[PDB]
RNA sequence: AUAGGAUAGCGCAUUCGGUCGAAUUCUUCUCUGCGGGAUUCCUUUGUAUUUGCACAAGGUGAAAUUUUGGGCAACAGCAGGUCUGUGAUGCUCCUCAAUGUUCUGGGCGACACGCGCACUACAAUGUCAGUGAGAACAAGAAAAACGACUCGAACCUACUUGAUCAAAAGAGUGGGGAAACCCCGGAAUCACAUAGACCCACUUGGGACCGAGGAUUGCAAUUAUUGGUCGCGCAACGAGGAAUGUCUCGUAGGCGCAGCUCAUCAAACUGUGCCGAUUACGUCCCU
């Protein structure tokens, strides 16, 4: 029938993670590829999980999501991808429900950690020459 | 520390005794009026005033501002 | 149909931007397809060396930047009106090459 | 081990200024000799207003200073 | 459908509260999966103080060169920890966590000769976690238990008010100093 | 192959990097001010900027074409493919590099320094110059050297604007003592025309236009 | 990790190419021990003689002793290749061979005799007890 | 300064099979600690106890393995 | 149950399982089946000259074999060298510090030449290696086994 | 499952960047020239308050105080350094068996020793062996010369062979002037319920020293140029006295990668990204 289509993004560090949103048969969702259950370590796969277990599986019924991330390392794409699927999640209730809903997915994404939704807005300082990182200055020798 | 240097006061003076009728206590329409009867390569600096300008605004309802005519 | 791919390259940023505006507007003037322009991504050289000529006192630098802009504007005319749209004064240090796409 | 309530923080006593100079109010029960008996003591490590101690003894009192 | 946060999908918060009064407001129970967050808790003075305890004890394993920046390796540590924990009470491993923070670290300490002084509810929250996590490692260093096994001995110990641990022995000798610094 | 753009890039720098050096020492007798090029397919067109344009072309163009003859072949252009033109800067007192040339000039001359000084001043503030700053240092009375400068009207030191508003210029004058060098600095007025003044107006200078 | 118990006949001590063998370790890094057995020549022994890795030393027979000797003594024989060897290519000799036991350090004396008495540099500086790599 | 055995002999076997069993908290670090034996042979063992069901594997990893007793 | 399908899936296909039990149960029929090439240097030489050792496992060619055939599936067109960065290692050089070292083309092209022979991959058209129809049916027959938890 | 836990799904089931398929539709992600956006803006039964200038918490928000990090940075100076950057330069010295210039060979590297900086470690928060998932800054080839007749080759790299048997090599076939090839840039810190080996020992820690083989760069490798192979490891080192360096958030620390020097060679520097804390957010005790 309709397609039923929604798109969204996640950021952390350099990792960007970009979440296709579809109406399916049946709840659907991986990470490049990769089923949830198949994500490793089981750490990074609880953080990603956030994005479903606060709000309940009910919400994603019928929703299948494709999350692509690139960039970054493992942690970071990790974090990009649950920040991906909470507002894939968020944006389609924008599209094809009313607000009501919409906002009582947002309030608890919100009470739970904020940056399920707002990207992390940190990057690498760069480095300055006579420091050997961002701040770390070359050693001083007096005598 | 967020102190109003003298060019960004003196500026905001200007446009207070200039265009009085023109300014309300909302800095983004007073902001929108400095932006057009103001010539200044600085964003920040039109910023700054308008703030400043908004400040004064508040000041002069509440009594006389030393600095600013109005004559 | 023939392809034509117009390359605007140079170091100031004002430069390719008024050439690629005029290359734009001419070119819409003879009413050909236009696909583009692309502000393909901008490199920039970078030196870094120290400021001493000796080698005395703390070791500062001097971080040199030089900046690239390139645009890509490619036009479905025949090789005759590309060269009309071509002529005109454009501004020094920007280079406008011209190619036929396979 | 009385529990005390910091209900002003009044400066960084101390050279290298680590400790901290507190005004506490002793949370006793209603009707307790120490019921709303106020003590200054010197703190050390991050205190803030509100915040609650252990205090050991309660006769000795930090100076002013 | 949404339900409450399990420690490894294995402990419950639901309870979890301090003995101690005065810590009351400086150890955080709140509910999470994992004791990994990407927070900026150093951002401002006390925001430390909700980070999660369990994530604050995880920040306290990875301190050496050999440690730093391993912040998925002390999650696992952890895990097994609480595995462990549970084993040694046949008790809630939170529950556990939060006794051995409310006792590691000394009321009173003695500051510059010295006199002594009362110690602040943060630090005391602080020196407990540095202070375990500091005997853990120690204890592990040539030796054939595991880390996890020091760990939750450690905090075992700790909860109990044991002498036989390396924080509650830290903090007897600092109050008995402290105390004669009146 | 052709070498990639930032080649190309390098290359075009260099080149201009070595025509620039080649005019300063060739022309530095006739207030030599700048010099721009522009590339076309048929030929490259180099305008040289000075004062004293007449030295600078010589009778029928004899220098401008000898000095063709050197740029044609030291980087091999085809006959026909090279072509110079002389143009005058508009206000001399305005240019670092010709006030500059005019000091060590009149320095060459056994004039005293505070004299010289303070004529190129003089004249640089006649020509509408916010504010100009010279220095001359080195062996000035004696064996000791020492360094003394002379300045008038505005100046702006740091930040990036002053790359704008302020031409500099520096030379060394050889002397029978030693070696002296001379700066010229002058600070451009803001010109709504963009041949002599950034036409930017201050970057911490705030107007507010007269109501109707 | 065998849970195999202890046989009646295991040697806390195997005597090996003159050599006294710690059987508390792994086969492989028991024969490590005798000079000129490397890590990975110990792994390549073991594959030769039939000998699993994961065996304790000590528990290895007389008859097996004897096998793993003989694979030390003439590699090449059990089809270990050439690259694989001590002296691929004797200076003096000729012959591809594996050196064990106290013919490495017998070897490496006349080696330091055969360049000093050339009066090489290498040989002098060996005879100074210097570097004789780059070094500084 | 310690010295733990490589193999089993029929007595430390035999006190595996019966003494281990019937710990709260099980460990190749524990058993090694107890029975005088290297790690690598506690580690196995346990696993021979575990695969015959008379522990339970509480906490498993690559590295570490955590055992309990049997109700 | 722990291996009933999840509603209205059915089958399995690469990716949907461990990467590793994949790759060992592979391995294992590998070796099981008898069929394959195993070069007469694998008892002797190493993965790749920034190991410090000898493979350690027995079967290690054949879970080389498993992987490889894996990372075919994965990037079809890979080569040697784009092999060769996927089982590379950080190389211990003593007191200079560690730099990262790919590993050893040789093991790779014999692996790729042992799948070729079974039939499971084959040179892929302008450049590089990519998965025969027999190749990617058995993937994912293997992997639906694993699912299953058949293995071998 | 060899013993197999925990972890979402319960109108249309998923997958295939070689399926080296074909067409429509688009900019969510990417590229970017000019813009917008943040300023003490809003609040306070706060502080301080005649006022003013302001401050502290909390809102708003991507960002909440010089947003963050840099660059620039006055006036006076120093007998600081550079005459070893220049066809910068005064005086002076040598100037035809030369202190000019070139060529050959040595040296700048020499080692009882002292000192400053860095790298590697002392191990089980580990070492090996295997497997997984996975960055960002960046670099890449030549002439008024050589061959053909404007083009080719130099530089980087992919694929394949070498390969019916080690690495390092050696060879072909393409591609790339660099968002086009490398490249879907498979970095390693990391992860692994890998049912892997080791088990607290100077030990499978450490990898310094040294011996034989072979390859490569170069006109030339001896004073090992640099990789690769097998040996040596029995060379100390088991956490380091007095003293002392740097650092407040994507920071310290740890981890690599690129550029740069470069025919060959990084424990250096200049950048880049990855994993990521403890502590304080105070004072004038020391400097
Ligand atoms: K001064
Ligand atoms: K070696
Ligand atoms: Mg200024
Ligand atoms: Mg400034
Ligand atoms: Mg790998
Ligand atoms: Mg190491
Ligand atoms: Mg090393
Ligand atoms: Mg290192
Ligand atoms: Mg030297
Ligand atoms: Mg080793
Ligand atoms: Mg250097
Ligand atoms: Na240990
Ligand atoms: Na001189």
């Amino acid at each position: 029938y309709a397609l039923k289509q929604v798109q969204t993004f996640g950021k952390k560090k350099t990792a960007i993670a970009v979440a296709t949103v579809t109406k399916a048969a049946q709840c659907n969702i991986k990470v490049n590829g990769v089923p949830l259950q198949q994500i490793l370590p089981d750490t990074l796969r609880a953080k990603i999980m956030e994005a479903i277990t606060v709000v309940g599986s009910k919400y994603y019924s019928r929703l299948r999501i494709d999350v692509a991330v690139h960039g970054g390392g493992q942690v970071s794409q990790a974090y990009a991808a649950r920040q991906a699927i909470a507002k894939g999640l968020i944006a389609f209730f924008q599209k094809y429900h009313n607000e009501v809903e919409k906002a009582a997915l947002k309030d608890k994404f919100l009470a739970y950690d904020k940056f399920l939704l707002i990207a992390d807005p940190r990057r690498c300082e760069p480095k300055k020459w006579g420091r050997h990182s961002a701040r770390t200055r070359f050693t001083k020798s007096y005598r | 520390g967020k102190i109003r240097t003298k060019t960004v006061k003196r500026a905001s003076r200007q446009v207070v005794e200039k265009y009085y009728s023109k300014l309300n206590f909302d800095f983004y329409q007073n902001k929108r009026v400095i932006m057009d009867v103001t010539i200044a390569e600085s964003k920040k600096l039109k910023n700054k005033i308008a703030g400043y300008t908004t400040h004064i605004m508040k000041r002069l309802a509440r009594g006389p501002v030393r600095g600013i005519s109005l004559k | 149909g023939q392809t034509v791919r117009l390359t605007i390259t140079s170091r100031n940023a004002k430069a390719v931007e008024s050439v690629t505006s005029q290359l734009l507007t001419r070119a819409r003037d003879e009413k050909v397809t236009i696909h583009g322009p692309v502000r393909l991504p901008t490199r920039t050289l970078k030196i870094t060396t120290r400021k001493t000529p000796c080698g005395n006192g703390t070791n500062t630098w001097d971080t040199f930047e030089l900046k690239i802009y390139k645009r890509i504007i490619d036009l479905h005319a025949p090789t005759e009106q590309v060269k009309k749209i071509t002529s005109f004064t454009m501004e020094s240090g920007v280079d406008v090459s011209i190619t036929i796409l396979d | 081990a009385q529990v005390g309530l910091i209900i002003k923080v009044l400066g960084r006593t101390g050279s290298r200024g680590n400790v901290t100079q507190v005004r506490v109010r002793l949370m006793a029960e209603a009707g307790s000799p120490d019921y709303n008996r106020t003590i200054v003591r010197n703190v050390k490590g991050p205190c803030k207003e509100n915040d609650m101690l252990s205090l050991m003894e309660t006769e000795r009192e930090a100076r002013r200073l | 459908s949404s339900k409450t946060p399990k420690l490894f999908n294995k402990w419950s918060f639901e309870g979890l509260e301090t003995s101690e009064l005065a810590l009351r407001d400086h150890i955080s129970t709140t509910a999470a999966y994992v004791p990994h967050t990407s927070g900026r808790w150093q951002k401002r003075r006390f925001y430390k103080a909700r980070m999660p305890i369990v994530e604050r004890l995880a920040n306290g394993l990875m301190f050496k060169g050999r440690g730093n920046g391993r912040k998925l390796q002390a999650a696992r540590l952890l895990k097994h920890t609480l595995e462990i924990i549970h084993l040694l009470t046949d008790e809630n491993p939170l529950q556990v966590v939060v006794d051995a923070v409310s006792k590691g670290a000394p009321r009173e300490d003695s500051t510059r000769r010295r006199q002594a002084v009362d110690v602040s509810p943060m630090r005391r929250v602080n020196e407990a976690i540095y202070q375990m996590c500091k005997g853990a490692r120690e204890a592990a260093f040539r030796n054939l238990k595991s880390m996890p096994e020091c760990l939750a001995d450690e905090i075992v110990n700790a909860s109990k008010g044991s002498s036989n641990s390396y924080a509650i022995k830290k903090k007897d000798e600092v109050e008995r100093v402290a105390k004669a610094n009146r | 192959g052709p070498l990639s753009k930032k080649r190309m890039i390098i290359r075009d720098g260099v080149f201009y990097a070595e025509l620039f050096e080649f005019l300063k020492r060739e022309l530095a007798e006739e207030g030599f001010s700048g010099v721009s090029y522009h590339v076309t397919t048929l030929r490259t067109e180099i305008v040289i900027k000075a004062t004293k344009t007449r030295e600078v072309l010589g009778v029928n163009g004899r220098r401008i074409r000898e000095l063709t003859a050197c740029i044609q072949q030291r980087f091999n252009y085809k006959e026909g493919k090279l072509q110079l033109y002389v143009e005058r800067v508009e206000v001399r007192g305005l240019s670092a590099m010709a006030q500059v040339e005019s000091l060590r000039f009149k320095l060459l001359s056994n004039l005293q320094v505070r004299r010289a000084a303070m004529g190129i001043i003089r004249y640089v503030m006649e020509s509408g110059a916010k504010g100009c700053e010279v220095t001359v240092g080195g062996k000035i009375k004696g064996q000791r050297a020492k360094s003394m400068t002379f300045r008038d009207g505005y100046m702006i030191k740091s930040g990036t604007a002053h790359k704008s508003f302020v031409d500099s210029a520096c030379r060394h004058c050889y002397m029978r003592a030693g070696c002296i060098g001379v700066k010229v600095k002058i600070m451009l007025p803001g010109d709504s025309t963009g041949r002599n003044g950034p036409s930017e107006p201050l970057p911490d200078v705030i107007t507010v236009i007269e109501p109707k | 990790m065998s849970l195999t118990l202890i046989p009646d006949h295991f040697q806390h001590i195997v005597r090996l190419l003159n050599t006294n063998v710690e059987g508390k370790r792994k086969v492989p890094f028991a024969l490590r021990m005798v000079k000129g057995v490397g890590i990975r020549f110990a792994y390549l022994v073991c594959k030769k003689a039939g000998i699993d890795v994961e065996r304790r030393a000590g528990t290895l027979t007389a008859e097996e002793l004897e096998k793993i000797a003989e694979i030390i003594a003439d590699p090449a024989k059990f089809k270990i290749p050439d690259w694989f060897l001590n002296r691929q290519r004797d200076p003096k000799t000729g012959k591809t061979e594996h050196l064990s036991s106290s013919m490495v350090d017998t070897r490496l004396r006349d080696d330091l005799e055969r360049l000093k008495k050339m009066r090489a540099h290498r040989g002098v500086r060996h005879a100074y007890g210097l570097r004789v790599r780059g070094q500084h | 300064a310690l010295q733990n055995a490589v193999m089993f002999d029929k007595e430390t076997y035999d006190k595996l099979r019966s003494e281990v069993p019937k710990y709260k908290l099980i460990t190749p670090s524990i058993i090694s600690d107890r029975l005088k034996i290297a790690v690598s042979i506690a580690a196995a063992g346990l696993k021979q106890l575990c695969r015959e069901k008379l522990i339970r594997l509480v906490s498993c990893s690559s590295k570490t393995r955590v055992y309990t007793r049997i109700v | 149950n722990k291996i009933h399908r999840i509603g209205k899936r059915k089958g399995a296909t690469l990716k949907d399982v461990s990467a590793w039990r994949w790759i060992k149960t592979a391995a294992r029929h590998f070796k099981q089946e008898g069929k394959i090439f195993v070069p007469n240097c694998t008892e002797i030489m190493k993965s790749s000259h920034g190991r410090e050792r000898a493979p350690q496992n027995p079967d290690w060619y054949y879970i080389r074999c498993a992987a490889v055939l894996r990372a075919i599936y994965l990037r079809p067109g890979v080569g040697y060298g784009g092999l060769s960065k996927r089982f590379g290692n950080k190389k211990n050089y003593g007191s200079r510090p560690e730099h990262t070292v790919t590993s050893s083309t040789g093991p790779l092209h014999w692996a790729c030449k042992s799948l070729t022979k079974l039939g499971l991959v084959e040179p892929g058209a302008q450049s590089g290696q990519r998965l025969t129809r027999k190749g990617h049916k058995f993937a994912d027959s293997l992997a639906f086994q694993v699912q299953i938890r058949k293995f071998g």
